[PDB]
């Protein structure tokens, strides 16, 4: 019932990095404190790491396991935003605003960095985990790359949105924008895939499902509050990314079909600145009483 | 969460594995001794709360002046002796937020209920102080409600418009056209639900001037007028909403159609605009011998024939539209569309479904012009003219554009105080003073109609409660017999009042003299036909009051014939939606969708049972989706025999049912005599 | 292929290195051998013509009946006798493509260029046979063109009104609102371009009778005529072309400017409705200063003061607005506004930017009111006056609503011919005539205006052909000296003619004696400057006519103030967009954007060198977008110095520059006494 | 020293099909005899066939293979077009051109064409047998793609172009074109990682894959042999075509790295015609001259 529809949102929406001149950041990425400086590069290397896995593993295994010409089509556009497009775009980010060492250095921190570690082999044990021929892992794997789609990112992508609803880091700013857009696409579509998966199940199975989404939520979502404190204690603003998380947590549960888990929440102003019945022919003798 | 918030959802926490439908009454009791009398202002007396609603703008100081305050005193007095008490929480939550007076920061409440029934009565009764405390004892006891508008804004100085429904003709002709979008602007501005018949506007691919295929039919003008009416939201506190209605043989019907698919273009999708079809006896016709039909263009049959093609009878001119050449027809299959219509009800629940010849055949008022389109409720239909929006620097010809005042019985409530006369009377009279008094300036064939028809609509509200309080099933032939009698006294007793009203004034509706009033055929089936109640039942509960018969109705006929009629229309169900929570009864005569109802209030969510459900009477509050429509189509006919104009009748769907099922209940309600239809809601 | 598109397209071929552009001559011949005389109705004598043109309706009997058969036929004689030949295959073309009249079934043609230019004679004489033989001499010599409207549609009994540029004031009112979406409508439907000012409108989140936070701004205005615009769309022939204005201290105007953005919602983006903004020199001085700016709320600035923030003077009123508690306003950066206009037109070439003060400091008429926005092409600069439309069977307070009369002399052609003066008194006297003999009854301030203020705008075209021709660069200070020289020579024979009319009519415009013409003020700069060439090279040029000095400027406003003058306005520089190719030139005053340029009609390519062109003239030729934006700047200014309203001016920019350089030829178009800018076209 | 600058032409060629009005064809397509229609829709759906398997399994597979996120990201790219792009396109040709049923029997009837069958079986099976880590396995499939890329389609492409070069189907004929133009660079492309798995090979090693890749040249030249004549003799032009795939096979073993391998031959004349702005903020300068 979507997968054309979607196929249609996907391709209206291709970009390419080359479209967003980046020099001009240098004009306010000069005025930032160091404090600011650190959270932005941890934030960006670790959305750039957490892509990767999304674009050489999440969504190609979800391609190969998924049955449907049309929709294999639509999730290898999807693989391809992720590994030529939102790739080379978080590539051009950094290089324009670090020099080779300094971002050699970053990606070392955030590579051993405990918060980022967990939830990103998290997400990738999970790929790991598809059977051939079981729908049920396939389900758990899709859970878990909706989670990162609409939710993990998230803790991210505030800090660039924080600066995009300021006037600071437009260039970049806009960037991320577009990457958050296709991202929330993604998100919506593989959604719908395990909710297809979900609803063949028994009443029981489901149950079973909901329980493993919930609890799957609960690991990722304790982590994210350690790993939201860690970035941005030092620049004040973990009180506002936590209610951003769950927001963004709520969206994600609601891709999967399932009722949010945390009560409603406003977002930080700076930040939302920156964001058929059945067809019956008459039969005659209907007419008449 | 608020203590009568937690009383009230203790009502599902089932005792012993019953509802705790007590619970309910506990929680009005919090909700006025921590939130309604801590939150209300009070004064030394009531005049210093007078003075103070008077020069703070708050009430008109006109209606007021008519009476000396020892008169608006005693009436106020005669509000309060009643020691009226809310049942439910949820009615007294509903009138202390939609229609309780606040102060303008909206901080505190400056309206009870006694407050704002004594102001209205006030209103009403225009100077008279038994009057006013007749109105005050009717509504009080709730026997009788004025509509939404009328009930909220009566005497109110920041006051809308007391109508709560327009209908608009539009002619062909771009000046009429943007009359008409200024005409929807101005009176959703003033908060009234504006309904628009578009088939008269020539179909897209005819000519301007000899242009050819230059129109952009109905579809561009329904544009227009779902903008008009986006623009115009109430300032901005309710979305506007508009209704447009077209004739099933106009050649845009399809894409008229066509913009409530959900799979429309953003250029022909329209959001905002309700949309209705007035199907002729001729296109069941067609539809049942499966011969293809012709849908026409307008503007060629106006050419031809000098009248517009919804202006004259289908059933006797649809032959000559189709065998003549200078006529432009397109093929179409009847079955098909009403296939379509199902489709379009089921996904979306439109488009209104109007029966033009079930309308016209029991229409007392053919003379003035046959009821082309309803409202955007789908329940009036009365005559109109349309108007000649000449260009400026000209006279403009005005014709006559619907518009009546709504007014509901509460059954139960009437019923139990053997009130049914006066009720009706006293409710007519304070729907004739709210015509007399409605005076828009921005809508002239609005205003004449509302001038010369004298059109009145009083509905009636808790069918489904009396019926289900009562043991009698909704479904079942003794609660037909109760709504023939019921409604029969109803219409009885409100053409005595138009009558009296036309006697004591010495004027009648205008052109009343060529109506079925004046000759006497609209009496022909009341003195014919008895309509006391064939149930020992439903005879016992019509006890204490003088059911008329055909005697009683023959001297009406005769008083009638002498004195003549007030009101050209009287009678008109409304659905009644917000306001039947204050009354504590069934919205409308439709049957209750839900025996408790959950809805999401703020953060919290409340739930409202069925006033005067029990453990006795579970039953009998059947929920409609679980009704056979048929028998509802039934009802709804039976009440329909009574009243001059509409009822709006929602048809209550199951998912697993098809759209053969809707069309079977559509055309079981056309062969009933139904004249509307409202909404297809599925469960 | 057809031959004639063979023989255009092997202009590209290039033999020896160049450009076959004489072979477009014979594509000419080819169209005229091939397919007009073909196709072209041929009668036995032009009275048989006339009589089938008049009883087809294809002709107006009231024009032609002005004069006997003999005098109309010598006229076509005249006409004929100049043996006039199309020197492009293009503009051959465009004629029997546009403007030439052709069967009701579109496959023959009746009018040929001699016959289109007869009838519009006849119609500008008015019954004069020697007035007619004058503008048939006047036209056929190509001296003078009138517009589209005027030139498609004089004589025509189907046609459109001769007027397309309409601007309409909006008052702050859902009644003005209404009525002018309706005159819009009527406005397209009669084929013009309407550009209605919302500036007095209020902003969005404004009190509607005290209540707050209720209205939708401008932007839900914007939707409404956009939505009539797309309704209005010339009985399906073209795009409804609309335009809106807002100044800039409007508080909507960023959303105004969120209109025109990609990234805007359906509900936020109009798609059909051009957008500008008028700039006070005062925004300009707090850009410049770097001071944060404040746009107000213009309905509470009209309850302080009792009147619209568009109609006093902002560079004396901002203080006391800011200062102003009662007065509602929200910070914004002068300097970041600057750039989002610069971004958006980058992006879609809008908005239109108006310099408010620039225009205003030259207007003669400040006294009937200040021009506060300018038309759908930004080149309408005219005092204009609210109007109070009421609610119904109330009088409207009917103000005045621009509409000026277009017309292009063709300079080329007017200066080989060296009849300045004789082509700019025939051109205004048939722009006199179309002004008179326009009457729109559904526009009521409109035709109070045209009635009142009989204003025309005389424009002119192919300055760069007439230039490059003459070996001449656009950006040369030898073309500025010959524009300023060419156009004072213009604006004193268009002053001579007005007063000469004022003097044979007894009357002069409506409140002419407050203006600056009244005053002798108008005539200042010509009473001391002398406006003769500064280069020998244009001084020949203008040799074998009489070019007027500082006493013929003295005696000229000694004549003015003894007799007054006919028209408020008499001079507007219009783009000239279709006409340029029948007449063989280059569009309006501007420069060239492309020597050479393809088009594609049905599925052949057709390739239109500019007039002139050859390989000595190639240099002289130069693109638009290969030129210094800021000598455009120096040459547009140095004509506007003689005109008394706007000129359309768009900007021609490389992909290359940004959105600093865009700001900086703004502000050098400010400084230099630029009134309106049109289009950022980017190559 | 190659991938960059392939990943910068595969994403300058990106389109899609509804850049390409088709409504344009219907008249040329009415006017040609059933037998040429008939090969037409059945020759437009082998590609479709060979694009499908190419777009979900081949290119997937060898991206999964192929080390470097650079080479990975050309992969992935090549992937979607295959699927979202080139498969897509012959069916926006087909619901033009064709009424339902149509299309429908044609769809059948590649489900039953034994030459078809078999061609998709033995490329595809190649792409399955690529084991992790194992070359050798890589490289195989590796030659089955450059086969489909530059060899196998060409009995497809010949009737577009042979139309296209009389001046028939042209807006048809433009999109094949262009999916032409796409798979000779991911012909090329492919053979040059297949060359750098065979340069790391013994001498014996690389005797035995050049046997290989002959041997499957052969086997699936006598297939596409039955194919063409199947398909081209109801409308005279066998012959003809089976020139056209012998010169692509020889391209297709060039772009190996091997000489050609039939003789040189006169093709068709007629196949041979076939073939925002930059922001800057306002200096207090720019407002004085
Ligand atoms: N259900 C209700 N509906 C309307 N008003 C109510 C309701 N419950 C309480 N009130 C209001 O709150 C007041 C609280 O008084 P309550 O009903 O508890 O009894 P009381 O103090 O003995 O006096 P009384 O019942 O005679 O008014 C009432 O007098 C009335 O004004
Ligand atoms: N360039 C052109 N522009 C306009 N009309 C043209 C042109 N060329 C030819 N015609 C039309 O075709 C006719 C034939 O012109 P041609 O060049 O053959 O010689 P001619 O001496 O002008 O002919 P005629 O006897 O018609 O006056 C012209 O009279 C005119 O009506
Ligand atoms: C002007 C206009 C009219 N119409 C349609 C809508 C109206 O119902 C219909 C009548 O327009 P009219 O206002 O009646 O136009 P007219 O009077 O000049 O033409 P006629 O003499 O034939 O009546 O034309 C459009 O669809 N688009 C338009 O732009
Ligand atoms: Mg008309
Ligand atoms: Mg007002
Ligand atoms: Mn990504
Ligand atoms: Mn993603
Ligand atoms: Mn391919
Ligand atoms: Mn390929």
């Amino acid at each position: 019932d979507f997968t054309q529809m979607f196929y249609n949102q996907n391709v209206k929406q291709f970009w390419l990095p080359e479209e967003i001149a980046l020099n001009g950041d240098l004009l306010t990425w000069k005025y930032l404190g160091k404090n600011e400086q650190d959270t932005y590069m941890k934030v960006l290397a670790g959305l750039t790491l957490l892509d990767t896995e999304q674009g050489n593993t999440g969504m190609p295994i979800v391609a190969e396991h998924v049955d449907g010409h049309q929709r294999k089509a639509v999730l290898n556009f999807m693989a391809m935003m992720e590994n030529a497009v939102h790739a080379k775009s978080y590539s051009n980010i950094f290089m324009t605003l670090a020099p080779t060492e300094t971002i050699n250095e970053v990606f070392e921190w955030v590579k051993q960095n405990k918060y980022l570690q967990k939830k990103a082999q998290m997400i990738v044990g999970l790929y790991k985990a598809i059977q051939k021929d079981d729908e049920i892992s396939l389900f758990k794997a899709m859970v878990a790359s909706v989670y990162l789609e609409s939710f993990l990112f998230y803790s991210g992508f505030y800090y660039p949105l924080y600066f995009y609803g300021q006037g600071k880091l437009m260039q970049s700013g806009e960037i991320i924008n577009l990457i958050l857009r296709d991202e929330a696409i993604h998100g919506v579509y593989v959604g719908l895939l395990a909710q297809e998966i979900y609803n063949k199940q028994t009443e029981e199975k489901k149950a079973e499902l909901r329980e493993f989404a919930i609890d799957l939520l609960n690991q990722l979502y304790e982590n994210e509050l350690e790993y939201t404190e860690d970035l941005y204690d030092q620049v004040g603003l973990s009180h506002d990314v936590k209610k951003f998380i769950r927001y963004n947590a709520n969206k994600a549960l609601m891709n999967l079909g399932f009722d949010p888990y945390f009560e409603e929440e406003d977002i930080n102003p700076i930040v939302l600145n920156g964001l058929k019945a059945t067809v019956e022919p008459l039969k005659d003798d209907d007419f008449y009483f | 969460v608020p203590k009568w918030i937690q009383l009230n959802n203790e009502i599902m926490i089932q005792k012993d594995g019953k509802f705790q439908f007590d619970k309910d009454k506990e929680a009005v009791h919090s909700y006025f001794v921590d939130y309604i009398n801590q939150n209300t202002v009070f004064f030394h007396n009531l005049k210093e709360k007078l003075d103070y609603l008077v020069e703070n703008q708050y009430y008109e100081e006109e209606f007021l002046s008519l009476y000396s305050f020892e008169d608006i005193k005693e009436v106020f007095k005669t509000a309060y002796a009643k020691k009226f008490r809310f049942p439910s929480f949820m009615s007294a939550f509903k009138f202390y937020n939609d229609y309780a007076l606040k102060t303008n920061d909206k901080k505190k409440i400056l309206e009870r209920y006694e407050d704002r029934i004594s102001i209205v009565a006030l209103f009403f009764a225009n100077g008279d102080t038994e009057k006013a405390k007749e109105y005050v004892n009717l509504m009080i006891n709730q026997e009788y409600q004025p509509s939404t508008p009328t009930f909220l804004n009566a005497g109110r100085k920041r006051r809308g418009e007391l109508v709560s429904c327009f209908l608009l003709e539009v002619n062909d002709s771009l000046n009429d056209i943007s009359r008409a979008i200024d005409i929807s602007m101005q009176l959703s501005k003033l908060g009234g639900g504006v309904s628009l018949n578009l088939s008269k506007l020539r179909a897209k691919g005819e000519a301007i001037k000899d242009v050819e295929n230059a129109t952009k039919g109905v579809v561009g003008v329904m544009k227009l007028l779902d903008n008009a009416f986006r623009y115009a939201d109430q300032m901005g506190q309710r979305q506007g909403s508009g209704a447009a209605y077209l004739n099933i043989f106009h050649r845009d019907i399809n894409d008229f159609l066509d913009t409530k698919k959900i799979s429309a273009d953003e250029d022909v999708r329209v959001k905002t605009l309700s949309i209705g079809v007035v199907i002729p006896d001729k296109f069941v016709e067609l539809a049942r011998e499966d011969k293809a039909a012709y849908v026409f263009y307008p503007h060629t049959i106006y050419k031809e024939y000098g009248q517009h093609m919804d202006e004259m009878d289908m059933n006797e001119m649809y032959d000559k539209f189709v065998d003549n050449p200078r006529v432009k027809k397109e093929k179409i299959n009847p079955r098909k569309l009403l296939e379509k219509l199902a489709m379009l009800r089921s996904e979306s629940g439109y488009p209104y479904i109007m029966f033009q010849d079930n309308v016209n055949k029991v229409h007392a008022n053919n003379h003035i012009s046959k009821v082309k389109f309803s409202n955007l409720c789908s329940e009036v239909l009365q005559a109109s003219q349309v108007s000649s929006y000449t260009d400026y620097d000209e006279e403009d010809e005005i014709g006559l554009d619907i518009s009546c005042n709504l007014g509901s019985l509460n059954i139960l409530n009437v019923m139990e105080h053997k009130s049914i006369e006066k009720t009706v009377k006293l409710a007519t009279d304070s729907l004739t003073h709210v015509s007399e008094t409605t005076d828009i300036r921005n809508a002239p064939a609005v205003r004449r109609a509302n001038k010369a028809m004298k059109s009145i609509g009083l509905g009636a509200m808790n069918l489904h409660g009396y019926l289900a309080q009562n043991g009698i099933a909704y479904e079942s032939p003794e609660a037909r017999d109760f709504a023939n009698t019921f409604f029969m006294m109803v219409n009885f007793y409100s053409i005595q009042r138009s009558a009296e009203i036309a006697k004591e004034k010495g004027e009648t509706f205008d052109q009343y003299e060529g109506s079925t009033y004046a000759t006497g055929e609209y009496f022909d089936k009341y003195v014919s036909t008895d309509f006391s109640p064939k149930y020992e039942k439903i005879a016992n509960l019509f006890e204490g009051m003088h059911i008329p018969t055909t005697e009683d109705w023959k001297k009406l006929k005769a008083f009638v014939a002498e004195h003549g009629m007030y009101h050209s229309y009287r009678l008109c169900i409304a659905p009644t939606g917000s306001i039947s929570y204050v009354q504590s009864s069934t919205a409308s005569v439709m049957p209750i969708m839900e025996r408790i109802e959950e809805r999401t209030y703020g953060n919290s969510k409340t739930y409202y049972p069925m006033p005067g459900l029990a453990s006795n009477n579970w039953f009998f509050y059947k929920e409609a989706y679980d009704m056979d429509m048929f028998k509802v189509v039934d009802m709804i006919a039976t009440i329909q025999q009574h009243i001059d104009q509409g009822i709006s009748f929602t048809l209550f769907l199951k998912d697993t049912m098809t759209t053969r099922d809707l069309n079977r209940i559509d055309l079981y309600a056309h062969h009933r005599g139904i004249k509307t239809i409202y909404y297809a809601r599925t469960k």
